[PDB]
């Protein structure tokens, strides 16, 4: 009974209340009020139909009489005279602190609990004869013609179905009858309203559960698909379309660990026969439902086959038998459906056709899945993934690692296939590995399922694939596009073909394919290559004598197409295939296809001809090798066959982008055991782990060669010019290597590129005093790459050798490529800050500072100082700091020299340019110390007697005082006071440009 | 039907039941959530489980008690599901693909569920840890990266064994991490892991069972982390805040750093945290906005939530005898403030007000740690505030609104420290008078201060009649001296004052409450005529009703004769369309506390409403608008509604005079926009008799329910704040007398309406002053049904 | 304009794929124009507007898909260019020259980015004795293009497909009148096509000689050719 209890006054369900005069008094009065509202409704709809204001006030009087029973829900939440519980909670509650509340809050908190104990009381009930009378009225109002009335009534009839039981039933058995009427009473705006009702959240939802009535309703919404005159028919389509997306039914034995109901199993003996009884009724309640849909299925195919032509809402049917003759949890594959779904190709309409395919391909992948599951419909949702043709493999097997490698290179006697994305391996072996069997079977199905597939291949004529692909091409001219939905349909025709049902012979799809290859029509070529991808997904289909007719057609076709004469339209398509196909099928299901792109009759070597042609391969071989990344990659050839010397860019760049990919394929570390593995990670120098992806020696050898082959040729440009440069072999190599580095520093290959920086990649790149103008020509930005390598996935031990490469004692070697290594440092620091041992944090700072002084280049003394500040910003400890300040301000302090001299020195002396550049950076490294450190005034003062001298240092000392006076701008109202020193005056000159006097 | 009961159960957790039955219930919902084959409302079932296993159901932890009570759940079922999300060969069958919402959204749920049932995986199946990793690992490859990592973080149990511990698997995470550059698609999982695991080790080390088979996991310098492991995560977090902005919900990203602190071997860590604050320093500055200003803010907050988080969990354990030197010391709380103070002060002035409310909310968290530093914060905040009230920021908008938010998110704590508290009377009577009528925003941010000061302070004269008293002479002089001191660089620790003088200042400070409410009420009536709207109209009524409850009878009985006074004699309801709410409701809240005030207030609203009707009010017809010649009649009618609603049993005295006036209000006065008002009188009087509600909300009861008069910070921190003699709430309970008048009315108005309407069924279709009258009676009837709603029984028709 | 993109243009170019739906088919001896009418109320006066099919001169006409008040501002100035090229050269204005004249005002805003681009996309159907019958198109991009058959507005991408299918170069005029209606089978959000949701036009080889009649259909004449199949 009662568990809510809210001080109901008349006693909490004791029927201490029924023996209370005061309680029959009260309800006898709500009855009068109810019978009086009906008295008024009939009196209005009769005397005042054309009034909205009256009917609104009545419809609220009913939203109340029906709801405000136990509780008060309209008016529920108006700001009243109680403090709000939600407000007060924000003011007083700290988090991670239990109820730190003042007395005031505890009190609302409690009142708030009472008030919620009242609303808990479920007001849901059985309709009270009179209550049914008023709900019928509230419908004739939500069925009225005035929007100012039907819109509040609908909102008012929803607050009333929340409150009555199976009231949805009362509503429908009033709607449908008085919608069937409003149709044979013509174009009514009462139809427009009834449709508005059917779109109410609470109704449109209970609709997908009314199996009895949705029979009759869909046929009414159909009759309605005629704008005999209004917004109707637009609404009837949205609604019939909303419907196809709901509904269904679940036979499948809840794959439940029976432990989901046991723990709560009562002692009660077999007083749980009841359970096995419910199991049986909620099982024929179901089976009746399931039959009502099949009755509706067949009763529509009637109105589609027999109705000479209804127009283009020919579509609801198809959009639906489909989410049905392929649902499972039952659904008896009807053959009369597969017939009708296909004979709708005769309307030659783009949208219908796109769907007949989408449907025929699902309506099969369902029948197919009955054979693979052996009618054990349950077996789908059991992660003991049945399929008779799936096979698990033990990977711990002392020996396995070299079955894989030497079995992925096997194309003729293939033992297993992994269609899709091959996960297991790569990191380590040991797991079990789901895999697929060769020359996959077809399997058997019962006769009902058999005659259904027959009724497709007997309908897939030479003529029907002609009509259907044609169309898919023309609707396709607008867009381009590929959709797998297309390919996964051709594999289906193939299953049907040589499994018995079609008999079209494969030599029919070879014409259908060669047919749609007009070197001109793009959407027509896209159909041809959609066809090819199907013939390679059609090895999940028997015949080793057809898998040879197909391997043979394919080496012949890729010849015509890719072996010279290739537009940026074909390349656009085929290159699309390469990135896709190897991911939807293991490519070893074909001897010819792959062993064709890797047949590399394409990479010339020098230029006194036309060299030749193109990446008439490279970028497509690459996009296949990218999509396998693991599998098939035996490429003894390619590495021995790469170029580098090539004259053209489009190729030099592509040979680089390929090698990048060739390297990511031999860098997977796939180890023997998880245990063997974690013991390698544990014993690493960095408390961290193993370099993930590590380039294997035999390759670390290749690369090292290409760099030291380029060092061999430094004689090749012994003295040539920019024009006789782009033509040398030294350039060609160098350009290729560069394009390669650019593509390593991008993406998942970074951890591969690091070991090479210190000895190879940074000595290179700074191939830039190897000519600045040669870079502008064959547009290469080295500066931007060298420095963009300051940020990146460096490891504890690699930092060491890199800081040692910069800060080189051989430094003095380079020249204004000096302001380059100095900018690489400024970036490293920002990405290895907090990770640099105070040792390294110093090797850097002693280099930077050794540059504020380097005779010759004034350019760099300044770039050094701008950088010395990046350091002194994270340097708050006050004795490293205050010991610099001193080191610098010793070269200047006081009037060490009298006026005439400062002028002379300021223009030439480098040891003093440095001292002022340096001391300048320190001050510019504390931009906003909110209350100002007294070492700054006293040290701008030492800097002001110097920014009063015109020369080279006295200039970069004016920089330092203007830079400063500027950033201090808004905090200046105040900073003024820490300048007792009338050396406030001393800071007024400072900034001078040509426009000031 | 399943889904229904699964709910009535949810409803049952509100009372209690045996842990031996939770063992049962949880087991049902663990395995139930993992069904397959039908339409399932999973979100519900994973939520039952999550609520049944709650780790803080009112300080009680049900995962501990369920571990102890023999709960054990199958991991193969969970992992077997989460693995359907891997590349199943033969594309024709792969059912789940990430990327496409409907799928990723299930995965995110399973993963959540597993996290929930991680602690019930057999601690005893020693080869459950190692078996499960040796499997996930072999499954890891670029194409699985996305699905594997998350799994590990939520399906593998934190075990720790003699040979194979879970931290055994760290060197492998810092193999992936540290190999790709900052990538939220990856990092987020690494932090979630080494962090919820570092949290674990810490939790387990304290109080409970310092083991789980191995206390063979040593803490030290940097939590469970190597020297280089810690070093790495620091420069990665710096990478995030300065360069690559790659983090989401930061609560999770901060864990590892908090739970690597060791109270007795900090130092080396704080050295690493300081250099991370000195790096980050410039990027917080108010005029360096960028892609980073979000990450730095959402972090500096996530970190100080997740630190105070820990502290208040340890201080809950040193209320169980167990210090542990791993614990956070008074000196950690110190160096935390040293670090993030300029950082927090810069952020709070930021140009984005949301990005500021993050740095500003950190003051509250720091002050709860009651560090020795506390003064440094109170020092800034109070200068910033006193400057602002002295218009020294008038050129800069943000400083004014900022330093009022600083001060609000910190009021409650100032009411404590026996020095600052002095200022609080002044600072309040200053906020009240500075309430602007043109600046909607400044006013919303002032009410914030005013209501916070009232929520944690009793408006009471605390003078024992001590003669020296007066606000000047005794409070002001001191307040200025403290301020002078604080301003000139000196801090409050250097500030010496006699415990005698400083308690004169405090007591004398509680005198101004009277002269200041005369100025708040004045500012209310000025606000009746402003286009402030909604959010802020309400918040203002909270401030007026909170100010009332924190008032002793001496002061309140004044405030009352001051609303009463000003409500009648006012020149303040002109402008078009007024906010009556701001004045009618604060009356109702007087009658809540003192029913005695009703007998006469109501009889005055009626001989003033009859007055306005009799002189032509609501004579002129109009839908859509309230005629301005009516505005007065409408004030008195809203007051009558709002004030009956809170009359209760005191309404029994003038029962007959009301009913006969209500019938008068409906005989006369017809006008569709006034009838939506007049018809509410009937409701506000039926609801008030039989609605069962609170009545007392006072900060401190009766005027006398002495905890003494060291009773400021509203007991918000005292443990007596909730012993039953303090919380002696009043409550209105409907008596047999009230219900009986309640019903007299119901039938007397119910008849009145049905007659007057059954009369008008001699139909004038024209009139239109007819459809006005029928609507009237149907509204009076309607509001007669509501409020009067508590006397009805849903079930009556069964019986 | 970030990547080489005309933003404020795509804005209005796709605001077009919302309003209206128009079609043009060039036969060998005539031209055809057609449009669907905006969301109609019972009480809207059907016959008056001619709201989306406007005459420019006795030998040229446009179909509109866009904001009405916006195209009228354009058409008003194009009916004038026509007459200025008369008063000036005493020959009827050549179709391409009129089209360019507008396309140039459209692109005028596509660049003097201080005023807002044009709604509206045009199909022009015209005859001039230099280039037989002509069919043109005018997005607010500024571009115009030659067409044997074309469409603008909602459900554009769809009709372009049926058109591509049933069109033949030898087509007569009546054959093309059908192809236009027939393929507003599909591209119609209103289930079933009425004479009142329509507006039609023809430029034929005259009702008599070797010359050029122009004909904006009156409602009745539509319900008459609709009779040929559509509705009956």
């Amino acid at each position: 009974l009662d568990i809510y209890t809210c001080n109901y006054y008349f006693g909490n369900t004791t029927e201490e209340k029924l023996q209370n005069p005061n309680y029959l008094n009260v309800h006898r009065v709500r009855a009068r009020i109810g019978h009086f509202f009906h008295k008024l409704y009939v009196f209005l709809s009769t005397n005042f139909e054309n009034n909205t204001n009256m009917f609104q006030i009545l419809l609220h009087g009913l939203k109340v009489w029906f709801t405000d029973l136990g509780q008060e829900t309209v008016f529920n939440e108006d700001p009243n005279a109680f403090i709000d519980v939600d407000f007060l909670e924000n003011v007083q509650s700290l988090s991670h602190v239990n109820e730190p509340f003042t007395r005031t809050n505890f009190a609302i908190r409690a009142n708030s609990l009472h008030q919620s104990r009242v609303l808990l009381h479920s007001t849901n009930r059985k309709a009270s004869k009179l209550e049914n009378l008023l709900l019928v009225d509230i419908i004739q109002l939500a069925t009225s013609l005035y929007p100012d009335i039907y819109k509040p009534a609908q909102g008012t009839l929803v607050h009333c179905m929340k409150q009555l039981v199976g009231s949805y039933g009362v509503v429908i058995n009033k709607i449908i009858p008085s919608l069937e009427k409003a149709i044979k009473d013509h174009d009514y705006m009462k139809i427009q309203v009834i449709l508005n009702v059917l779109l109410i959240k609470k109704i449109h939802r209970k609709l997908m559960t009314d199996y009895k009535d949705i029979g009759r309703l869909i046929f009414l919404l159909i009759e309605c698909c005629r704008v005999n005159e209004l917004e109707i028919g637009m609404y009837a389509d949205k609604i019939l379309t909303d419907i196809v997306i709901g509904i269904k039914i679940p036979s499948s034995v809840c794959v439940i660990s029976d432990q989901a109901f046991l723990p709560l199993a009562p002692p009660d003996g077999t007083i749980n026969l009841q359970v096995e009884a419910v199991k049986l009724a909620k099982k024929k309640k179901r089976e009746y439902y399931l039959s009502l849909l099949v009755d509706l299925q067949d009763k529509l195919l009637d109105k589609l086959d027999n109705e000479k032509d209804m127009g283009w809402k020919i579509r609801m049917f198809i959009l639906r038998f489909v989410t049905q003759i392929q649902s499972n949890l039952e659904s008896k594959p009807d053959k009369r459906a597969v017939f009708s779904i296909i004979s709708q190709i005769s309307t030659k309409h783009p949208e219908i056709i796109h769907l007949v395919v989408k449907s025929l391909l699902s309506t099969c992948n369902k029948i197919i899945s009955l054979s693979d599951y052996e009618y054990d419909i349950t077996r789908a949702y059991k992660n003991e993934f049945n399929p008779s043709f799936v096979e698990i493999l033990d990977t711990s097997t002392t020996s396995f690692p070299k079955t894989f490698t030497e079995e992925m290179n096997n194309f003729d006697n293939p033992k297993y296939f992994i269609d899709l994305r091959a996960y297991v391996g790569w990191l380590c072996w040991g797991r079990l590995m789901y895999v697929m069997s060769p020359k996959a079977l077809k399997l058997n199905l019962r006769e009902n399922e058999l005659e259904v597939l027959k009724t497709a291949g007997h309908l897939l004529t030479r003529e029907f694939l002609r009509d259907v692909t044609m169309n898919l091409v023309q609707d396709n001219e607008t867009r381009g596009v590929f959709s797998s939905g297309n390919v996964s349909f051709f594999s289906l025709v193939i299953l049907l073909i040589s499994s018995g049902f079609c008999e079209l012979n494969m030599s029919d799809l070879f014409e259908l394919c060669e047919s749609y290859y007009n070197k001109d029509d793009k959407a027509s070529m896209i159909m041809s290559v959609e066809i090819v991808a199907g013939l390679v997904c059609g090895s999940k289909f028997m015949s080793v004598s057809d898998l040879d007719k197909r391997d043979t057609f394919i080496e012949n076709f890729l010849a015509k197409c890719l072996d010279y004469e290739l537009n940026h339209d074909a390349f656009e398509i085929w290159s699309t295939l390469a990135w896709w196909l190897p991911a939807v099928v293991d490519l070893r299901r074909s001897k010819t296809f792959f062993c064709h792109f890797i047949n590399a009759d394409g990479m010339f070597d020098r230029e006194s001809d036309a060299a030749t042609h193109q990446t008439s391969k490279i970028y497509m071989l690459r996009s296949i090798l990218m999509s396998m990344e693991f599998r098939a990659p035996d490429v003894g050839k390619l590495f021995d066959e790469l170029v580098f010397d090539h004259p053209y860019d489009q190729v030099r760049q592509a040979v680089a982008k390929l090698l990048t990919t060739l390297v990511q394929n031999q860098s997977n570390p796939s180890i023997s055991d998880p245990t063997t593995l974690l013991e390698a990670e544990r014993n690493d120098p960095d408390g961290l782990g193993l370099p993930l992806k590590s380039v294997p020696e035999k390759v670390d050898a290749y690369i090292k060669k290409q760099f030291e082959i380029i060092k061999n040729l430094e004689d090749s440009v012994v003295g040539l010019n920019p024009q006789q440069f782009i033509k040398t072999d030294y350039f060609y190599r160098t350009s290729t290597i560069f394009y390669w580095i650019k593509e390593m520093a991008r993406g998942p290959n970074k951890v591969l590129l690091v070991p090479y920086l210190v000895d190879y990649v940074l000595p290179f790149l700074i191939g830039l005093v190897k000519h600045k103008d040669v870079c502008a020509l064959a547009s290469l930005d080295p500066v931007r790459l060298y420095a963009g390598l300051g940020y990146m996935p460096i490891r504890k031990n690699h930092v060491a050798a890199i800081v040692d490469y910069v800060c080189s004692s051989n430094v003095a070697l380079s020249s204004n490529q000096t302001k380059l290594q100095l900018a690489f440092i400024q970036h490293f620091l920002s990405a290895e800050l907090l990770q640099l041992t105070e040792e390294e944090k110093n090797k850097i700072l002693e280099f930077v500072v050794s540059n504020l002084y380097n005779e010759q280049f004034v350019e760099v003394r300044v770039r050094a100082a701008s950088i010395l500040s990046d350091i002194v910003h994270n340097w708050k400890e006050e004795q490293p700091l205050l010991s610099l300040i001193e080191r610098f301000a010793k070269g200047l302090d006081v009037n060490k020299y009298t006026s005439k001299e400062r002028q002379k020195l300021s223009k030439t002396d480098i040891k003093i340019h440095g001292n002022v550049l340096g001391l300048g950076a320190i001050i510019s490294a504390f931009p906003y110390v909110f209350p100002l450190p007294p070492w700054i005034p006293k040290n701008l003062s030492n800097l002001s007697s110097w920014a009063r001298t015109s020369g080279m240092t006295g200039n970069a000392a004016k920089n330092t005082i203007s830079e400063f006076k500027k950033v201090r701008a808004d905090t200046w109202k105040f900073d003024r006071a820490s300048f007792n020193t009338e050396e406030l005056e001393d800071l007024e000159g400072v900034l001078w440009r040509s426009y000031y006097a | 039907n399943v889904n229904h009961w699964t709910n009535e159960l949810k409803n049952c957790l509100h009372f209690d039941f045996p842990v031996a039955l939770r063992k049962s219930l949880a087991t049902v919902y663990y395995y139930l959530s993992l069904v397959q084959g039908q339409k399932v409302y999973r979100q519900m079932h994973v939520d039952m489980f999550e609520r049944l296993v709650s780790l803080d159901d009112d300080r009680t932890q049900f995962t501990e008690l369920l571990q102890k009570q023999g709960l054990l759940l199958d991991h193969q079922i969970m992992l077997n599901f989460l693995c359907e999300f891997l590349p199943y060969p033969d594309p024709d069958y792969a059912r789940y693909e990430l990327s496409s919402k409907e799928d990723l959204q299930l995965f995110r749920l399973l993963l959540k569920h597993a996290h929930n049932a991680k602690p019930f995986f057999d601690k005893s199946k020693e080869s459950l840890l190692v078996d499960t990793m040796n499997f996930l690992l072999s499954s890891l490859a670029p194409s699985t990266m996305m699905a594997v990592m998350p799994i590990v973080t939520s399906v593998v149990p934190y075990h720790y064994h003699i040979h194979s511990k879970i931290i055994d698997y760290f060197p492998f995470c810092y193999s992936i991490w540290s190999s790709v550059s900052a990538n939220v698609a990856i990092d987020t999982h690494m932090y979630d892991f080494v962090g919820s695991i570092s949290k674990d080790v810490h939790n387990k080390i304290l109080s409970s069972e310092h083991e789980k088979d191995v206390v063979g996991v040593e803490f030290g310098e940097f939590g469970i982390f190597t020297d280089d492991q810690m070093t790495f995560m620091f420069n990665r977090l710096q990478g995030h805040l300065r360069t690559d902005g790659q983090i989401h919900s930061y609560s999770r990203t901060v864990k590892p750093f908090v739970y690597a602190i060791n109270g007795s071997k900090k130092d080396r860590f704080f050295e690493k945290l300081v250099s991370l604050a000195k790096a980050i320093e410039t990027f917080i500055h108010p005029s360096n906005n960028g892609f980073w200003t979000k990450p730095n803010a959402k972090f500096v907050h996530a970190f100080i939530k997740s630190y105070h988080g820990r502290v208040k969990y340890e201080e809950d354990i040193c209320a169980r005898g167990v210090t542990n030197g791993i614990c956070l010391t008074s000196f950690c709380h110190e160096e935390i403030v040293e670090i993030f103070l300029n950082i927090i002060s810069l952020g709070s002035q930021n140009k984005n007000p949301d990005i500021a409310n993050y740095y500003i909310s950190c003051f509250a968290y720091l002050l709860e740690l009651d560090p020795s530093n506390a003064y440094l914060i109170y020092d800034k905040i109070l200068i910033d505030l006193y400057d602002t009230l002295a218009d020294q920021f008038i050129n800069s908008r943000h400083r004014i609104i900022s330093s009022l938010k600083q001060f609000t998110r910190v009021i409650r704590f100032i009411v404590m420290d026996k020095l600052y508290r002095v200022h609080i009377t002044n600072v309040l009577s200053m906020l009240v008078s500075k309430l602007d009528m043109n600046d909607t925003n400044l006013t919303s941010n002032l009410i914030n201060g005013i209501v916070s000061i009232a929520a944690f302070i009793p408006i009471q004269d605390l003078t024992g009649e001590d003669d020296y008293i007066s606000f000047e002479s005794d409070t002001l002089p001191l307040v200025q001296q403290h301020f002078y001191h604080i301003k000139c660089g000196e801090s409050s620790k250097t500030f010496r004052v006699d415990d005698e003088l400083l308690n004169n200042a405090f007591k004398a400070s509680t005198t101004v409450f009277q002269s200041m409410l005369k100025v708040y009420v004045e500012k209310i009536f000025q606000l009746v005529d402003v286009d402030l709207e909604d959010s802020l109209v309400t918040k203002i009524n909270q401030t007026t009703m909170i100010l009332q409850e924190s008032m002793d009878d001496k002061i309140f009985n004044y405030f009352a004769s001051l609303l009463n006074r000003n409500f009648w004699s006012n020149d303040s309801f002109k402008e078009k369309d007024p906010n009556y709410e701001l004045v009618t409701i604060p009356l109702a809240a007087l009658v809540r506390r003192n029913n005695g005030l009703s007998k006469e207030l109501v009889r005055t609203l009626l001989f003033h409403i009859k007055e306005q009707i009799k002189r032509g009010a609501g004579s002129v017809r109009s839908t859509s608008e309230i005629q301005q010649r009516d505005v007065k009649l409408v004030l008195y009618l809203t007051a009558l509604n709002d004030v009956l609603r809170n009359c209760h049993e005191s309404l029994l005295e003038y029962s007959d005079e009301l009913i006969t006036f209500m019938k008068y209000l409906y005989d006369n006065v017809t006008n569709p926009p006034l009838d939506v008002i007049t018809s509410i009188v009937i409701h506000s009087a039926l609801a008030t008799l039989c609605t069962t509600e609170i009545t007392d909300c006072r900060l401190f009861p009766e005027d006398s329910k002495i905890p003494e008069k060291d009773r400021w910070g509203g007991l918000q921190f005292d443990p007596r704040r909730f012993d039953k003699q303090h919380l002696s709430f009043q409550w209105h309970v409907p008596s047999s007398d009230e219900i009986t008048l309640s019903i007299s009315i119901l039938e007397s108005l119910s008849e009145y309406c049905i007659n007057n309407v059954e009369e008008l069924m001699k139909a004038p279709r024209h009139d239109s002053e007819y459809g006005d009258m029928i609507q009237k009676y149907v509204l009076v009837m309607t509001h007669t049904l509501s409020g009067s709603s508590l006397l009805f029984d849903p079930d009556f028709n069964k019986y | 304009s970030p990547e080489g993109r005309l933003y404020q243009v795509e804005y209005a170019l796709e605001s077009i794929s919302h309003a209206g739906t128009a079609i043009g088919i060039m036969a060998s001896d005539g031209i055809v124009l057609a449009a669907e009418r905006k969301v109609t109320s019972t009480l809207l006066e059907q016959d008056t507007s001619t709201e989306k099919l406007y005459k420019l001169n006795d030998k040229i006409a446009v179909a509109v898909a866009g904001l009405t008040a916006d195209a009228e501002i354009l058409i008003n100035t194009a009916r004038i260019h026509a007459q200025n090229y008369l008063k000036t050269y005493n020959e009827d204005i050549p179709v391409e020259i009129l089209v360019r004249r507008l396309s140039d005002i459209k692109q005028g805003y596509t660049q003097h980015g201080g005023l807002r681009p044009f709604g509206v996309s045009f199909i022009y159907a015209g005859y001039d004795d230099r280039y037989g019958y002509q069919l043109y198109t005018s997005n607010p991009s500024g571009n115009y293009t030659g067409w044997k058959a074309i469409s603008v507005g909602a459900n554009t991408s769809a009709a372009q497909t049926l058109l591509q299918m049933d069109y033949k170069d030898d087509m007569k005029v009546d054959d093309a009148i059908e192809l236009a209606l027939k393929t507003l089978s599909k591209t119609t959000d209103s289930s079933a096509l009425t004479y009142d949701r329509l507006e039609f036009a023809t430029i034929r080889k005259g009702a008599n000689d070797g010359e050029v009649y122009q004909k904006i259909f009156k409602p009745q004449e539509i319900k008459d050719i609709l009779v040929k199949t559509g509705i009956t």
